[PDB]
């Protein structure tokens, strides 16, 4: 008789990627944060190494976000300060990155000169001691003069610039291994292109344990399942040896939770729904719940009771269930 | 759908040939392949019983909980990953409530859960049951929860009470219909067995652990009743994954007879939050029914959106309604912009719209759910196609003045569009995102 | 899709030449060319002509490994040259070959779990290549049973059906893909599948075609390794290709230069 | 293996302008290039371009057999559109296509038995393309008993499985071949089958490279026509060489010469 | 393993779910596949008995004509073609005798008979049966006839007369080595049927057509006698081919059980020479048991001689005995020739040999009934091997040379042999055919 437990054995493993340089390693950051390294289904002790868990980052903008009024309260006493923003997101709400998004640069609105935008980077490298996670505006022409001199200035202390898609990964690339920083790749909810966009970035001569893949997730009720499967198939691949997809997994389920009408809405407006308070709240957590589960390492958030929650999930998640 | 070893590995291994095959080892192959019947040979008992029923027979269980149009259907799956193939039935939600608590804040607790159902993206979430658990000190208290509980909501139950004696007295006036017992123990599985069998209810099956689990359910199973659901008696959330998934693996993957039935999760987090979170956790990982404590509007909304979206079919496409949908203010003096009933890429448009701050009618041409691309491509957006849907909306007196705006992505249509469709058509950036600059402009 | 190199046997001139004179470069050359086609395995052949079976399957395998890393499969019908050439493996080894003669199982079976190794065991006896593929599944079924008895991981054991050139011997093509599809239905888990491809075009016209033409015929019947020619570059993309079309590898438009490098 | 050219569409550029202008040279030329390939079949589709397709239709028929006397097939959903074409056919017909739905089944498949064509049915439904395979043995199976319903003979009936790029729908593939594998033994005498090879490797790089390779695979499973381009030589070439290795054709040295010119 | 036309036809047409199918149409596929049992549908009772059958049953059964030693097993053939694969089993040659022919008549005709055996390039062939007609007036004189016949033959026996009261008192002794009764009619076979059944003999059943044949047939399959040889009542060559091909491909191809047995013919040409023409056709078209009135040894060698070898496995090479085949009067100056034992490449040689009227020494070297060329790819014709058949043979004391002529395809087999051998090896012609001009230079 007797009970056997089914242990699926892994051929290979996901990437190990450092995030951060300290003193010694030509840097300025407190410490290092490394993520990835997973030997199995995102939480299946039983049968793999789960050496490090998920890390959470949270939104900083060189400007004043556009979020919703709900969002904005936790913030009004530092948001428009990037320098008191980062430090408040570490030390009151325990951040474990800072995920400095700059809108500002953006030439329709802010339009904040290359200077301004280095600027505020090495001013939240002088705030707090975590690791950064700089990404563009979404400009292809300003991004490309912005993140190649904060990549410059910012060199040494290892960096993850963000976002390098398929058809615009040239210029990014290669500020990353000139100055010795990550990159994140992201692509349109396509495993294929996603595939296929990390081997254009490592034909460039860039290590495997440099990158990070953006699968572009969708928010609750948006298209989340078709991200919650790709970001399975892209786990499971990195089991089976497809080194390709062996690169960690980062989520901005901050932009795609609170874009959604049933985060803010007031309920008022939608009795059935309740009060808009929790129920935002949760729509970013359990947003971010869920892909915890399809294999996100570094989950880059905003509320800071959604990010309380979902380290309270992560506390649990990571209590070894091997029998 | 059956190897010839484990055939071969239940017979005698005599090489007789009364099967009318020279060796076991053959009649393994022609058992595989259907040449000849497993009733011939007369040698052997268990083993032909137990080669039947693994052979033709899924490896997880069906078990309805109830009767009638509200009953709903648990387990009968046969996948470990959404993207292999569609997950069949959606996670049974039910909430909890004691019997100690007084009648005045009995009827508001379930007058308030009779209240959890939501409409959102076109689509309706619902929940299933209410689970009635015994934690006074009278077992009269709990046969006047159940009955007063069911005479306000409409929905399933499941009985939770330790003692059958005390549950069966409390069940009799509604065995009738649903009510889960909940549960079989080691101890006193005997009783909760003959309360299922006479009822016809599904009996709960408790376990500490896999293998207490799996002892007790052979056990049950060999008293006749086989509508079972599973309880590894996992309190932590990271002990549930583990043991959730060797339930949906070994039935699926091995056959285990023993967890070839669903799962029912208990929720253990204080905070009403926290709990939500774990219960996502749950209706991920193979959970069939998850008993909830926390009842408000504001925390099921993200559960149950979560659950519609993991137990959709890969295969058909989300799709809302083909029919105009106003945005924002209106008023006669708007744009108006052509799209498909693609969920994603009607929201899509619906998201930067409402980003723009201009009042907009959004018309969702109906390309069976399918991005307009895919949809051109297809040919189901055509010019002839998006013309009609202009019409059905009878639209160009609801507008003063006459325009629509095409996707960029078939620019090409607008001229045969505009001809025989009377509308003046522009055509707008190929990613919706640009709607805010076309506004500008 | 694994792909053993064929090129390493004595029944070729270079190859032999090599042997008798103890000459490492040809030997070593061809295992690093194979390796740059994209063949994860070398199949080694000590050849007719040398009278020391033992001995040149050991000079084989200790000049092979020097140079590769990829898993040796030793290719001798003697037992003793197989067992010779397991104690000299620097890592595992693929044994070629065993067919169901009892005999032979009970002395390569244990040999190859002792060593831990794989085994390639041919679907016939003392009487031939069986035709008919409810004879070839015969043999098969008692290699996988006999892999059970001495306790053999079943994802080691690589059936082959044996295939025949398709002008002499045409009607044996259509019968080994029948054996192959129908091989799942011996084991669960189920056990893997080889083939000796280059045998199917033997003095046939345009070779190479009939030979990617087949490999990607077999894989669709569940072939999981092919002993044939990796410096054939359109056979590599075929392997390639075929292997995304059974949804074992994730597409990308670089799949087959992932396939190479892999 | 039948052929079955797909040049003639209305998706293509030449065939569009050539039927809005009634230009019947373009078509007549693809109708004799199409033949030299090999194809032994011409599929004639109208395209969503042309405004009616009563008289597209029955002007393609007319130009096509005018030079050529392979057996047509008439590719749409118009069910009237597809009649009027049967009409001025002074050769074998082959409808194209009906799926397993009463009413496209009610009004087809008379259709096909009156004037002795092939039916192409698909193994598809309202809602839209079935993932697993049993699903679309299903639908198979619904079109053979109503093969057998309508008085059809089996060789006559072609079920189409259907096949989705290998990137985006790459999970579809290995099922596709599941099915046609099963799809033989679900019924006897076995329905034949066809497939549009051309659509698995949409939006794909190499696509002649992962065309032909899945032909072979899909023969292996047994495949009797598809519906794939014709003037490339390179899937002429495994269509043959599949021939060979299913003991279909009788080898010789120039089999693919005859497969050519048969 | 049948089809999934075959179960749908068979099953009802309710759709009443009660097999856990849906539909029954549905069902039939779960039953092709092997995902439920069949008798979950109450359904019926014949067609359970029908799908049992079919779905395990050959094509042909089998039905063994005699007792022990001297049994010959009939029927059982799954081919139409030979090249496909083998035909199992060989025809059945039977002789005629009348009973009106005086005793005198009757045993000198027997004796003949039993004489009918032959012995032919290293193989034997001889007849099996037996065949004792009744064309007398009185019933009486056919149990003297049956009874002249059995003391004087041991081979199988086959009773033909239209009365079975006539028939069963001249059974009773005989009724020992299981006769065969010929034959069952529609007036008869209720007679004949049950006379067959007590004596567990094999019951030719004739009809005038396939159609009165398979009406006949399913009668005494009812009445539980299944060992039956066919007879379409097809007297003409052209007949017979057409009807026994009938019988031979619906019993195969469409399953169709009152065609699934052996044939058995009757060779109605007056003239002796057309006769055996006429035999050939019937052991050529799928005849199982053929009935010859001729008894001369001139008759039956050929006719024998094509059974072999159309009754040969294709798969399986014929093989000569490796040995010393002396061609002509050999003495010990004449030529050796070294070959192999595959039986087509050793006639060749012989052929040619004795052809040329050279008388000489073959050695045919074992390479399990392989071809030059083959044997040397299979490493199966090394130097060693040939130089140990050299020694192996016991040639040298044949022989006052020590000289050996090699096939010319393995020219350089002959350079290498000469050193291990002592011998001194010529290397022949590639062809056999040039092995006259060979030795005459
Ligand atoms: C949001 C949506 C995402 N796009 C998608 O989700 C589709 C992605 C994708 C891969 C295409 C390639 C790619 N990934 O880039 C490929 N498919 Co598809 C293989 N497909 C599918 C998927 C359909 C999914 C669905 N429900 O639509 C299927 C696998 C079933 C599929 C099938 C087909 N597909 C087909 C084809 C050809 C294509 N398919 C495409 C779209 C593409 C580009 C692939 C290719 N390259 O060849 C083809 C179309 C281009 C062409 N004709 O050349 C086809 C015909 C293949 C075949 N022969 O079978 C077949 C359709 C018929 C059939 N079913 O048999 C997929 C997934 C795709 O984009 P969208 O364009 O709808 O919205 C978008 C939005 C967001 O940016 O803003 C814009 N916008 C939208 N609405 C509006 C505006 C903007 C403004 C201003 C408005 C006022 C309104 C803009 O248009
Ligand atoms: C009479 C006989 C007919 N020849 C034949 O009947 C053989 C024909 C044939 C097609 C070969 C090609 C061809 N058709 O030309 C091909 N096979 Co074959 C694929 N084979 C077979 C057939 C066996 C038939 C048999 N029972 O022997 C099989 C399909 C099983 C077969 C198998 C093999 N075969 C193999 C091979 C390689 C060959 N096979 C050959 C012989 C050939 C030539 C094919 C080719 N290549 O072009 C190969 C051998 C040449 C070479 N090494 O290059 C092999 C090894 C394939 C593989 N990769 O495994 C495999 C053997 C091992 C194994 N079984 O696994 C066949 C049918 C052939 O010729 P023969 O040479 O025996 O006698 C002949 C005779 C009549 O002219 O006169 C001469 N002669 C004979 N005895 C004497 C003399 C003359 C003199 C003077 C004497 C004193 C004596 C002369 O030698
Ligand atoms: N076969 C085989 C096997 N092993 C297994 N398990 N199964 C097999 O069928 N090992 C040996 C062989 C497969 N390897 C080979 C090796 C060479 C050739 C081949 O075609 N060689 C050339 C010789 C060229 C030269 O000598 O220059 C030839 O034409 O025969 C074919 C298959
Ligand atoms: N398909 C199909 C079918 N019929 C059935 N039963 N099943 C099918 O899958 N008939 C239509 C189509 C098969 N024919 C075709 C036609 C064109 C292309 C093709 O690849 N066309 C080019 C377009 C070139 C241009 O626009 O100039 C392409 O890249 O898509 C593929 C298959
Ligand atoms: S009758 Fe039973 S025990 Fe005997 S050989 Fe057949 S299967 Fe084995
Ligand atoms: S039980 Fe029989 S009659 Fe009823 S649905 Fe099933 S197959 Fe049809
Ligand atoms: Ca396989
Ligand atoms: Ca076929």
């Amino acid at each position: 008789m007797a009970v056997q437990i089914l242990r699926d054995r892994s051929r290979a493993a996901v990437q190990k990627v450092v995030l951060g340089a300290t003193k010694d390693q030509g840097g300025t950051r407190s410490h290092t944060i490394v993520v990835g390294g997973d030997a199995a289904l995102p939480f299946h002790h039983f049968e793999g190494e789960i050496v490090n868990r998920p890390v959470i980052g949270m939104e900083v903008q060189d400007i004043v976000p556009d979020w919703p009024d709900v969002l904005k309260d936790p913030f009004t006493d530092v948001i428009n300060e990037p320098g008191r923003w980062a430090q408040k997101c570490v030390a009151e709400y325990g951040a474990d990155l800072i995920y400095l998004k700059l809108d500002g640069a953006d030439p329709e609105g802010a339009n904040h000169s290359v200077d301004q935008c280095v600027a505020t980077v090495k001013e939240v490298l002088q705030a707090v001691g975590v690791p950064l996670v700089v990404v563009g505006c979404g400009d292809v022409e300003k991004d490309h003069e912005v993140l190649e001199a904060v990549a410059e200035a910012a060199a040494g202390e290892n960096l993850l610039l963000g976002n390098a898609e398929q058809e615009n990964y040239k210029s990014l690339t290669a500020a990353c291994m000139v100055h010795k920083h990550n990159i994140i790749a992201r692509s349109p909810l396509d495993i294929n292109i996603c595939k296929q966009l990390n081997i254009l970035i490592n034909e460039m001569n860039l290590p495997l344990d440099h990158i990070v893949i953006d699968p572009s997730i969708g928010g609750l009720g948006y298209g989340i399942e078709y991200s919650f499967s790709i970001m399975e198939r892209i786990r499971l691949g990195a089991l089976q040896g497809d080194k390709m997809l062996s690169m960690p997994v980062i989520c901005t389920v901050g932009y795609e939770a609170w874009r959604a009408k049933e985060a803010s809405a007031p309920v008022s407006e939608y009795p059935g729904w309740g009060k808009e308070t929790e129920r935002g709240i949760l729509w970013e957590a359990v947003t971010a719940t869920a892909l915890l589960q399809a294999g996100a390492h570094i989950l880059l958030m905003r509320h800071p009771e959604a990010v309380a929650r979902v380290k309270e999930n992560i506390d649990q998640l990571m209590v070894s269930n091997a029998y | 759908p059956l190897t010839g070893l484990e055939i071969y590995k239940q017979l005698p291994k005599k090489n007789c040939g009364e099967c009318g095959t020279p060796t076991c080892l053959a009649f393994a192959m022609n058992l595989a392949s259907g040449k000849a019947s497993l009733d011939s040979c007369p040698y052997v008992s268990d083993a032909a019983r137990e080669a039947l029923d693994a052979a033709a027979a899924p490896p997880i269980a069906k078990v309805v909980l109830g009767a009638g149009p509200t009953a709903v259907e648990m387990g009968d799956e046969t996948e470990l990953f959404r993207h292999d193939k569609r997950f069949y039935h959606e996670t049974a939600i039910a909430i909890q409530v004691s019997d100690n608590l007084s009648s005045e804040e009995l009827k508001a607790k379930v007058e308030a859960i009779n209240g959890l159902n939501f409409d959102r993206v076109g689509q309706h979430y619902t929940i299933q049951a209410i689970a009635i658990r015994h934690d006074a000190d009278d077992p009269a208290a709990f046969k006047a929860a159940v009955a007063s509980v069911a005479a306000a909501t409409q929905l399933n139950l499941v009985l939770m009470a330790d003692d059958p004696d005390v549950l069966k007295e409390a069940l009799a006036g509604v065995a009738d219909r649903k009510p889960l017992l909940y549960a079989a123990t080691g101890a006193n599985y005997e009783a909760m067995t003959a309360l299922a069998k006479e009822n016809n209810c599904p009996l709960a099956v408790y376990g500490n652990g896999l293998e207490e689990l799996a002892e007790l359910v052979d056990k049950i199973v060999a008293l006749g009743h086989k509508q079972l659901v599973l309880d590894p008696g996992a309190r932590e959330t990271s002990r549930a994954i583990a043991d959730f998934t060797q339930i949906r693996r070994l039935a699926i993957k091995k056959r285990f007879r023993s967890f070839g039935y669903p799962i029912i999760a208990l929720t253990t987090a204080a905070n009403p939050l926290d709990e939500v979170l774990q219960a996502v956790n749950y209706v991920t990982k193979y959970a069939s029914l998850v008993v909830l404590r926390t009842d408000a509007k504001e925390h099921l909304l993200p559960l149950l959106s979560w659950r519609q979206n993991l137990y959709t079919d890969p295969q058909v496409p989300i799709r809302v309604e083909e029919k105009l949908n106003e945005i924002g203010a209106v008023n006669e003096n708007s744009p108006v912009y052509v799209t498909t009933n693609f969920s994603l890429t009607y929201y899509s448009v619906e998201g930067e719209i409402e980003s723009t701050k201009i009042p907009s009618y959004l018309l969702s041409v109906d390309t069976d759910g399918l991005s307009v691309l895919t949809a051109y491509a297809d040919g189901k957006f055509e010019a002839e196609k998006i013309a009609a849907v202009m019409k059905k909306v009878d639209l160009d007196n609801k507008v003063k003045r006459h325009r629509i705006i095409i996707p960029g992505a078939v620019a090409v249509l607008k001229g045969k569009l505009e001809d025989l469709t009377g509308w003046e058509v522009i055509v707008g950036p190929r990613e919706a995102s640009g709607i805010v600059a076309f506004a500008r402009a | 899709m694994l792909i053993i190199g064929e090129r390493i046997n004595g029944m070729f001139g270079d190859i032999k030449r090599a042997i008798q004179e103890r000459d490492p470069a040809p030997v070593q050359e061809w295992a690093r060319r194979q390796e740059e086609g994209g063949a994860r395995a070398l199949d080694l052949n000590v050849g007719p002509a040398v009278q020391d079976k033992v001995s040149a399957m050991e000079w084989l395998v200790e000049v092979t490994q020097e140079v590769s890393n990829l898993t040796l499969c030793l290719d001798s019908t003697n037992i003793k040259a197989i067992e010779a050439g397991l104690k000299k493996c620097k890592n595992r080894a693929m044994i070629n070959s065993t067919n169901a003669e009892r005999e032979k199982v009970e002395k390569l079976f244990p040999l190859a779990v002792e060593h831990g190794a794989a085994l390639i065991g041919l679907t016939m006896n003392k009487t031939g290549i069986p035709k008919d593929s409810d004879t070839r599944l015969a043999f098969a079924m008692e290699l996988v049973a006999a892999a059970d008895e001495f306790g053999l991981p079943m994802e080691d054991l690589y059936i082959d059906p044996l295939i025949l050139p398709a002008n002499v011997a045409q009607d044996h093509a259509p019968e080994v893909l029948k054996t192959l599809q129908q091989i799942k239905m011996l084991a669960d888990p189920a056990p893997k599948t080889v083939l000796g491809l280059s045998n199917v075009s033997q003095n046939c016209q345009n070779r190479p075609l009939i030979n990617r033409t087949f490999l990607a015929m077999a894989m669709a019947c569940g072939l999981d390794a092919a002993i044939a020619d990796a410096c054939d570059e359109a056979l590599i993309e075929t392997a390639a290709t075929a292997e995304i079309l059974l949804n074992q590898t994730v597409y990308c438009d670089s799949f087959v230069k992932m396939f190479k490098t892999r």
